[PDB]
Formats: C-alpha cells, structure tokens, sequence
C-alpha cells in the first residue's frame, strides 16, 4: 500500500456513530437492489 | 549546523513561555478541576461538626455517569468505530482499506474503549481531555516495528498559552511526559545515564490512592527508570525573524535538549463538551452542578 | 513477627555492598608509550656519539 | 481571585545531577582506597625472596541514612493537597540543604557496624532506646581532615593520598588582599584543579553560592591592565562566566545554587556521587486524623579524593 | 567475595599497572647509572675481565639519568646536582642545561622567568636538535599561562562578550620560527622541565613483560613479572633540560 | 532493608502459632470460671 | 552465565519495590475493601 | 484461574498493565513445582493479604493447617512471582521486561516476556489510574 | 602494574531467613441443655 | 494446527455477549440467502 | 551437612634434588541446625 497512492481529505467524507445492526441493514438494501437489477435487462 | 547559542536562546524563551503558560493554566483550569474531582467523590464538603452528621449528596457523579453511559452507547456501541466514505468510484477502493486499517489500529492494537472512556469521564469534570498519537519505533533477533502509539492524556500534564483558542492558532503547547531512560539514551548523553529530575496534586486528588511522586520500586540507575521529559510545539521564528513563522517540535530533558524537528500539525486532539466560543476550553459539569 | 517490626535488633542483615571498585590511579603515559622499540640481545649497547 | 502566588525556589541542580540508586539496607558500604605506590627504584639481582607481597588491601567505607518527617496537621478549597505539595517542596529543599552541609555520620556504631552478637542487646522489651540516625554529608566524604564534633572543620586542610601526593581539601589563602576580603584568590581554584588532576578525579562541575559569583565575574577583569573587556559597537553588557579551563586542559562548568553554605565552595561530578534511598516519600498516617511523610535517604560517594572542597576565610 | 573477583588476576593486573608506572617514573627521573663493568678491551674484543668471575651477586644495575650524564655539568656522588650548568659544546658553543635564578621574582616563587624558554630554544638552535616538544609537570604551566599576565600592560587578553575564561597554553612559537608544544607529565621531579625530542629517541627491551612462577614449597600462589627494559638517548648535546631556581 | 526485610509477616505467623499452642495448653488445663 | 551478585542486587531491588508497592496498595485499596466486605454482610455497624 | 485482589501488589506510578513497571502476585504452590526447579536436596524450605481474605467471610483462615504435613511434597508454600520492567543488565540496554519466580531467599526461575497474562476488571473506571471505583464507595 | 585480581569478594549478600518451625456462634455466651 | 499458520490480531475482530438463539437466527438468514441465490441464475 | 570449600584434590608442588612431593589440602566443615535438635548421652559411673 503506497502512501502516495492514497487520496486526500478533500475527497474523503467521514462518518461516526454506526449501529451494530447496520451491516444487516446494508444486506437488506443490497438484496433489494438485487431484485431491482433483476427486473431491468438493459 | 545548529549553534549552541541558538539552543540556549531557545531554552530561555521556552522556559519563560512555559512559566507564563503554567501561571495561567493553573488558576484557569486546575484550581477548578481539583475541587470538581473532590466533589466527584463528595470529599470536599467537610464535617463541620460531629453532631451535624453531614451526609453528602453525590450528585455530580450521578450526572457524570448518566452522560457517560449515553456517550459510550453512541460511539462505542458498534463493533466498529468509524468507516470512511468517498464521493467517487475512482477512490472507493481505498475507503475500505483505510477503514480496516484504522479500526485494527484503534481496537485490535490499542485499547480504544479504555482510551475513549478515560477521555470522556475525565473531560466532564476537568473541562477538557486530550488524546494523542505518535509513531512507535521500538526495537530489541533485532526485530523493529512501526506502530501507531495512541494513548489518552490527562489535563494535569498539559500546559498551553492563554492567547490561544484552538490547536490551529496555538503558538505554544507543552506536554510533560514520563519516558524511560532508554529512549533518551537513544538520542543524547550516552556516557551519562544518571540525569535525574500541581500536576501531581490534581492527579493524586482525582483519587486518594495514587501518589505519582513516589517510588514504585524502580532503581534510579535502571535504564527503564521513568523520567520526566518536556515536549513542546512552538510556532516561532527561532531563526531570523524574517523567515516564516515555522512550527517546531522540541523534546528536552533537564537542562538538555534531545530532539528537534519541523511539523505542520499537532497530533493532539481535545474534547470540548459545552464548548465556549473564542476560547480553548469549554465548560464542565462541575461548574453547572 | 506481625505485631511490631523493630529495626535495631534486626539479626541476619544484608550489608548491601557495591559490585564496583574505584581504582582511580594516575596512569596516562601520553608520549613515552608511543615511541617504539629497538629490541636487542645484550645489555651493553651504545650509539657511537 | 481563584489562585495563589508562591515563590517556590526549587533550583535543586545537585539532586538531578547525581541520580539515585535503591538499596536494601539502612547501612550501605563500598571499598576502594588506592593503587600501590611507585616505590621509585625496583632494580633486582635475579631473585625475588618476597615478603608475602605488600598488597595492603582496600579499606571498607560505609554511610548511614536518616529520616525526614515533615508532619501534616489539619484541624483554597481543599487545603489538604495544597499543604501536602507545599511540605513536599519544603522537604526537597531541606534535602538539598542537608546533603551539601558539613554533617558527619554519628551513631553508636563506628567501624563494627555489624556487631550481630551485641547489636544493642538492651533494645527489645522496652523499645525506648531510640537513637538518632545521622547521615554523612558532602564535606565529610570529600577527604576531610577533621570535624568540629559533628561538623567538618573549615580551617584545616585534608591529608594526602598515598598513591600520589594530592591535597584535595585545602584552606584558601587569598594572597591578593591583606586578609581583609573573604574571597577566592585568582589562583586558588587552579590549585584545586592541579590537585584533582594529580589525583585523577575528572570532575567538570562547580557549584557556588550567589554570594561568591561576583568573584568569578570580576576575574575576567583586573587592575594591572592585562585583562579587559571590549565592545565593538555592541548593545550588550554580558557580565558572567560559566566555563573555566586550567592550564592542564581540564574544563569546568559553573552552576549556581542558593542552598549551599556561604563559607564554602564545592567541586562536584556526576557519577562520583550517588543518592541512595530506602523508603520513598509515602503519604500515610501513624498507628491505630493526621497525614505525614517519611523519606529514608542516604549519601554515597565513590571516592573521597575525587571530589574537592575549598573553604573561604582568612588564616588565623 | 562481595566486591573482589579473584586474588591472582586482580593482583596481576595491579602489578602490571604498578610496573608501568615505575618504568614511566624511572625513565624521566634522576635514576643515576651504577655499573660495575669498567670494560677496557671493548671495540670488537668482547670479554669480561678476570673480576666478576665466579661471584653471582651483581648488585649494582641501573641506567639513565645524569650518570648517564646526558650533557650535564656535574653530580654530587650518588645524587644528581640540579645546580651545575652544562659544558659548552665545542662545535658551535652551547649549553643545553642551566639553572636560572629566582631573583627576577620573589625568593619563594620557585619557577621560571619567561626568558629561560627562549634561551633554551636558542641553545638548541645553535646545537641543531630541532626539538619541538616539551614535557613539563604541573605547578609550572601556570607560568606558560600568565606570561601574558605578569606584565605592565603590554600584553593583555580579550573577552568580547564571551562567558568563557581560559588560562590554557599548549603551544608557543619561538622568535626563530620554532614551534613548540606543551605536554603535561606527572612523573617528573616537580623541579625541572625537559625539552626532549620526538620518537626518534627510543628505548629497547631485552626481556619483554612475561610471567613465570615456581611450583610449590608447601603451599603458595607465587608469580613473577620480570621485564628488562632499558633506555637510550641520541647525541645528548641535542636535547636539553632546565632546572628551576632553588638557590645555594 | 539491610539484613532480611519483611519481618512483619514472620512475627505475625510466629504469634499465631504461639496463640494456637497457648490455647491448646490452657484448654487442656483446668481452671475455674472465677468472676 | 548469570552472576550471583547480579541476582543479589535484583533481590534487593525487588524487595524494596515490593515493600513500597505494599505500603501503597494497602492504604490505597485494602483498607477500603475490608470494610466493604464487612458491609457486604452487615457486620461493620456494631 | 480467578485471582483475588488480596494476593496482588503493584506500584503506584502505574495506570495499566502496559505501563506497569512492577507487578507482584503471591501464589500458593506445592513443593513439587519448586523441586522441579531448585534445591532438590532440601525440601524443608518453609515460610493483610490474609486478613482481608478471612474477612471477606468469617469461616476461612488461610494461615491455618488443613492437615497437610510440612514435609509432604504436596504441602502448599507461598512463592513470589514478579513481572518487572528494568535494565537489571547494563542500563544502556533496553528496558526489558522479565518474569521472576522466587521463594524465601531463593530464586527459582527467570525469563523474558513481553505481555502480562493477567487481566483486570474495572467497572466505573477512573481515568489516569489503575483502579476504578466500587459499589461500596457509592452506597 | 601488579595485577592480582583475586580478592574482589564483593558478595554484598543479605539474610536468607533459615529459621526453624515447630507448628461460629454469634453471642458472647452459649448454653446447652442436659 | 501450526501456530505460525494463524493470523494476527490486526485482522481478527472479536465479539462478545452472544444470545443463545443467535444460531437459529443465522439459520433463518441462511435460508433467506438460499431463496435469493435461487432467484439468480448467473 | 558438610562445608567442603573447593574440593579434595591431589597435586604436586615444586620438587627438589630428586624428591617428589604431593599434597591433598582437604577443607571441610560441619553445619548443625537448631542446636537443640540432636541428642547426646554420655556414660558415667557417677559424679
């Protein structure tokens, strides 16, 4: 991992206070998206 | 090609700056923090008389805990601490890597939970609390490591100027540390290893068990014997004033300087609940209750 | 003797000596040690002034 | 106003210049006297016929440790911690003042410290035979030549070491004034440097009471006209001296300490002096509401003829 | 033991240090030479006269130091007289050893007068030694320092806002262009100075420092150190010495 | 400490065993409850 | 090749360190823990 | 195994196992383990921490005899275990940590170790200190 | 000169403690029936 | 099981306070995922 | 228990005019514990 290869803070937003269940939440979102991408063939 | 006269002038300037900063910070913060800690355990209200039976009402402790529980339920509730997020796909491959790295460094390497708990519980009574991170370069089979030494830092071992309101515009910032003689020998006086010697009162009064100015059993000649060193960050033109106001980190011992270098950012961070605009220190639960 | 700990009558003490001996003595030999040698066999040498 | 002002004179250079070392007994000891003399001629006639050698082994030296209490009595807010820190600073100042005094260790035992057979037999049963532990001071360990009962005599030079003739303790003789001014001669510290070089001390530090720095300050000047300052368009009036080099090539750094006796000057060295401690400062209380401190400390010196002392007075 | 390691290697290093100190003192001292061999048939006829045939005592054995005259004036019996001016070298005429008086200074300030050094240098120049080194003991370097102090004002030091003070002098330049360096030795008679030369004047060892020992009589731990070093000079009229002012 | 150090626990164990032996002896000995 | 003098010095240092640590920890923790345990069963109020 | 606080001794200048310079833990180990490391010819090496324990309850007395013979190898004996960060060697060397295990006036084992196997619980912790709070002091 | 190095004996040892060894009701009054 | 073959703490997150029924929970999740993977043939 | 100092060993010292010498030099010592621990019983016809 080259340090010069990393970006700067100008393009890196940060977030804190993440709930434990958020992972599962994401999963749900993902599967939802899955159905969506299954309905569109383009 | 650093001259010794330059270093002597720097020592004099830094000594007077530390004197002023201490004279200010003492009556600014510690005079209140000591009594706040005393009220924490209800030891300040004295038994004026035997027949009075002055049963103390532990109220500050109660609010402190009521706030600390929610604080930890906010940040430390999740299995992870944070997670970086980007705005484009060209830099998303680095977000997850940085997130994993910082999480490992903070939790799987350091006791981030204890650090946060200490920075919180001590902040709401001391009006502030500090956290710090350095580059650990320990070495002994001569394995050498480069770690991110993150650690809590009390407010009793900090000294700052009065005209400052944030780390950005801070002109002078000192932090006494207790480091073994090994690290000092790694940078100065190899032939001499016998360089012996409010900040202690406030600490020994946060509780009533510890006494930092005692001997836990370490021999003075033992290289691992901990010794007080003075670390400072100063914005000043120690060179020709015509030069830019460069920031410099200095690390010295008693009447001896060990390290000097340039740096454009203070690795210290401060917590400021109920902050006070135009000032470097916020409020505290003590002053409210 | 958990009742009272006394010090003058302490038997079987440990002198606590120091594992070092200051043998300071003036011995430098600045130049005379850095002259050289002209090893010989007999003891009646000369130099033919 | 929510603060207090405290002068807090806390120079304490000596304590930080000598380090410290823990022990496991109230009485420590070392052993070092000297190397054998030169004897001059050592010719031989092809035969030894010795006399079991003239080794004359080292002498065993010891020192005692004392006690400091500095009790606290409570009958600013929390004044307890304030008075505690104040008393801590006071005991540190007292230690800095004592360790540089001219005290001499005095106790029932002089050279038979062990006496495991007797060891004050009349002690148990009554426990009220408590004597007063007094430790050895600076001027006592620096090859003294006497002591006025419990204080080192300030008018008698020390003896000579058999290794090489050197008198590391001499009575100053200011040959400049007709015994009117109490001050170092211009060539009285250089004599000490010569003696130390002959004995091989390697000291490079000199503590001095501010009541004598004027002497070294004026030493840079004179009246005969052979020494004078200059100022080539300089906006400075530096009047100070912090380094000396005798003709022998021995550098010496000067430092000032207000906790020294006015009628004396010391020649220190980092490693040659060590601070032995047995009981660290502990905040506690007596037997079964007061607070107190108790610090057991002793003084150790590698070799007497290493460090040097010089008394300032007129002969009489 | 508690501070000692052994009673043999410790004592052996002790005796080695002592023998080195003894050599250092003996070379630079008044160790008058005392020999019994008054050889007459030398110069390619090496033999010992009838005397010293069977006897095995051979007490007198010394060397060096004036008796080993080394271009001195005269000695009084078994002691070197530090009051005799050397002879005049017929080559050019030069005395390499003399005794200045303490009349220019008080009658209790034993020492030089700042003029004897240059006189010795000129004598060496006339002799052609080219010496450039000085071996002097303490109590005399203060003269080298304060030569620029005991004046009327002609010479003077300077201190330009400098906190350092110095009375050290380890080099001087003779008016003849001869540079001399000062080196302090402690095994001197504390009454003289030696204008010796460089390593060209070397010694020689017959029996190098080596250990021997006898086996046993009933019980003991005997050992020996029997080095047999010897000294040598070169054209004694080359180098020179200067005693101090004592009086007679 | 110089000689041994930590004499308090030694003395305390000694006194404990002493009172144990004393209790045994006095209990096996006869004496009235004079009060 | 551990010397016995080294071990003696270590014993002395460790003994003094243990003495200091005990002198501290006693009044720091145990003086309170004893009475806390006594209150646990309600045996302290006489 | 659990470990009470009555059999622990630590320095004052420490606030966590990391920066802890000295850490002692008295243990009660049989003579077997000691014979496995020292004095095989001698097995008769007999001898607040007891008060606090016997007062946690009012039934036990750790300084009593449960019936074990003193000569019996399984006779439990008090040993002193210590973890110390110090340059027992030349101070110029790094401040190495060392585990020592000793008996009365006798050392049995010494070794290096870079981690203390002990863990502590700290409910209502107190920043800048090695000890937290307790329900007693609150109630 | 004269190095023997046979008399260090810097033991500086301490004592070893080789000594020898020779080793619920509530109220104040209790009663029983017979 | 070779000790050198194991990873380090830097790459090992830890979790505590696990409910007994969590197993069943996982099972549910699994079967849910099953249905999902049954709907997508890619 | 005993107190052997170094060891019992045999060795030769410096010889003489066709002699041959040898020595042993055995050095030991006793160590009793609790003097009041071992019994002694003399035999006497009377006092």
């Amino acid at each position: 991992v080259n340090p010069k290869q990393l970006p700067a803070r100008h393009n890196l937003q940060v977030v804190v206070a993440i709930s434990p269940n958020e992972k599962a939440e994401r999963a749900q979102k993902l599967i939802s998206l899955k159905q969506l991408i299954a309905a569109d063939a383009q | 090609k650093y001259s010794e006269e330059v270093l002597d002038e720097l020592r004099v300037d830094l000594q007077r700056r530390f004197n002023y900063a201490q004279g200010y910070v003492d009556m600014a913060v510690k005079g209140y923090a000591r009594e706040a800690w005393e009220y924490f355990y209800g030891n300040l209200p004295a038994p004026v008389t035997a027949g009075s039976s002055s049963w103390v009402d532990r109220t500050v402790w109660e609010s402190v805990n009521g706030t600390l529980q929610d604080i930890i339920n906010v940040f430390c509730s999740g299995d992870e601490a944070v997670t970086f997020v980007a705005d484009n796909q060209q830099d998303s491959d680095a977000a997850d890597v940085a997130t994993k790295l910082v999480n490992q460094i903070l939790l799987r390497d350091n006791p981030g939970y204890n650090i946060i708990s200490s920075a919180a519980q001590e902040c709401l009574v001391t009006r502030n609390s500090f956290i710090k991170y350095y580059w650990d370069e320990q070495t002994s089979y001569e394995q050498t490591v480069k770690r991110v030494k993150v650690e809590y830092v009390p407010s009793e071992q900090i000294f700052v100027d009065e005209h400052a309101t944030s780390f950005a515009d801070a002109q002078y910032f000192c932090h006494r540390v207790r480091r073994s003689k090994e690290d000092l020998v790694a940078m100065g006086f190899p032939k001499d290893e016998i360089e012996a010697f409010q900040s202690t009162v406030a600490w020994s009064r946060t509780d009533w068990r510890q006494d930092i100015d005692a001997d836990i059993g370490t021999d003075t000649e033992d290289i691992a014997s901990m010794v007080w060193v003075y670390e400072h960050y100063i914005r000043t033109g120690v060179l020709d004033k015509n030069k830019e106001s460069k920031l410099y980190q200095v690390i010295q011992a008693g009447e001896h300087i060990l390290h000097t270098e340039e740096v454009t950012h203070i690795p210290f961070v401060t917590f400021c609940p109920y902050p006070i605009p135009g000032s470097f220190y916020g409020q505290s639960v003590y002053d409210i209750t | 003797n958990p009742t009272l700990f006394v010090s003058y009558d302490q038997n079987g003490k440990k002198l606590s000596f120091a594992n070092w001996i200051s043998v300071l003595s003036p011995q430098d030999t600045p130049f005379v040690s850095m002259t050289g040698k002209e090893s010989i066999n007999q003891t009646i040498f000369s130099w033919q002034t | 106003a929510n603060w207090i002002s405290v002068l807090s004179p806390q120079d304490t250079p000596f304590v930080s210049m000598t380090g410290k070392e823990s022990i496991n007994q109230t009485i420590f000891s070392w052993q070092t006297d000297a190397l054998a003399s030169v004897d001059g001629n050592n010719a031989h006639v092809e035969g030894s016929r010795a006399e079991d050698g003239e080794m004359k082994p080292t002498v065993i030296k010891s020192n005692v440790t004392q006690i400091l209490r500095k009790v606290v009595r409570v009958s600013r807010g929390r004044e307890l911690m304030y008075q505690l820190e104040k008393k801590g600073k006071e005991i540190k100042r007292d230690l800095e003042k004592i360790l540089l005094s001219g005290q001499a260790r005095t106790d029932v035992l002089a050279d038979q410290y062990l006496t495991n057979s007797a060891a004050d037999p009349a002690v148990a049963g009554l426990n009220d035979t408590h004597a007063a532990r007094k430790t050895g001071a600076f001027q006592f360990l620096c090859a003294h030549g006497g002591l006025a009962g419990g204080v080192v005599d300030k008018t008698k030079n020390g003896p000579a070491d058999p290794d090489t003739g050197a008198v590391t303790v001499k009575v100053a003789q200011n040959a400049s004034n007709p015994t009117t001014n109490i001050g170092f001669d211009e060539a009285d510290i250089f004599d000490m440097t010569l003696q130390l070089y002959t004995a091989g001390s390697e000291a490079d530090i000199i503590m001095i009471n501010p009541a004598h720095a004027k002497i070294f300050a004026g030493l840079q000047e004179n009246t005969q006209g052979s020494r004078k300052r200059i100022f080539e368009n300089t906006k400075q009036f530096i009047y100070e001296v912090n380094s000396i080099t005798d003709p022998l090539g021995q550098s010496y750094k000067i430092i000032v300490n207000r906790w020294m006796p006015t009628d004396a000057v010391y020649f220190f060295r980092s490693a040659d002096w060590t601070q032995m401690v047995l009981r660290a400062p502990k905040r506690t209380e007596l037997a079964k509401e007061k607070w107190m401190i108790e610090m057991e400390v002793g003084l150790r010196h590698r070799n007497p003829y290493a460090s040097g002392v010089l008394f300032t007075a007129a002969g009489k | 033991n508690y501070g000692r390691g052994r009673e043999l290697m410790y004592q052996l290093e002790k005796k080695g240090k002592e023998i080195k100190r003894d050599l250092e003192k003996i070379l630079l001292s008044g160790q008058a030479r005392t020999d019994v061999l008054a050889d007459q048939y030398l110069t390619n006829s090496a033999a010992d006269p009838a005397v010293a045939g069977l006897n095995d005592t051979h007490a007198a054995r010394k060397t060096g130091a004036f008796q080993f005259l080394c271009a001195h004036g005269g000695l009084a019996g078994g002691v070197v007289d530090k009051t005799k001016n050397g002879p005049a070298d017929p080559d050019t005429g030069a005395v390499t050893v003399k005794v200045a008086q303490n009349a220019s200074n008080p009658t209790t300030n034993i020492g030089f007068d700042e003029a004897d050094i240059f006189d010795m240098t000129l004598q060496l120049y006339t002799a052609g030694s080219e010496a450039d080194i000085i071996m002097i003991n303490p109590a005399h370097a203060k003269i080298f320092a304060g030569l620029q102090e005991n004046t009327q004002g002609s010479r003077k030091r300077i201190f330009e806002n400098t906190k350092q003070f110095i009375y050290e002098v380890n080099s001087i330049t003779d008016p003849l262009g001869q540079s001399y360096k000062i080196i302090v030795n402690r095994w001197m008679p504390t009454d003289a100075v030696y204008f010796f030369r460089s390593a060209d004047w070397t010694q020689m060892v017959l029996r190098a420092p080596k250990r021997t020992e006898l086996a046993k009589d009933g019980s003991y731990e005997k050992w020996m150190i029997e080095m047999e070093v010897g000294l040598r000079h070169r054209n004694p009229y080359a180098s020179g010495v200067l005693f101090t002012a004592a009086g007679k």
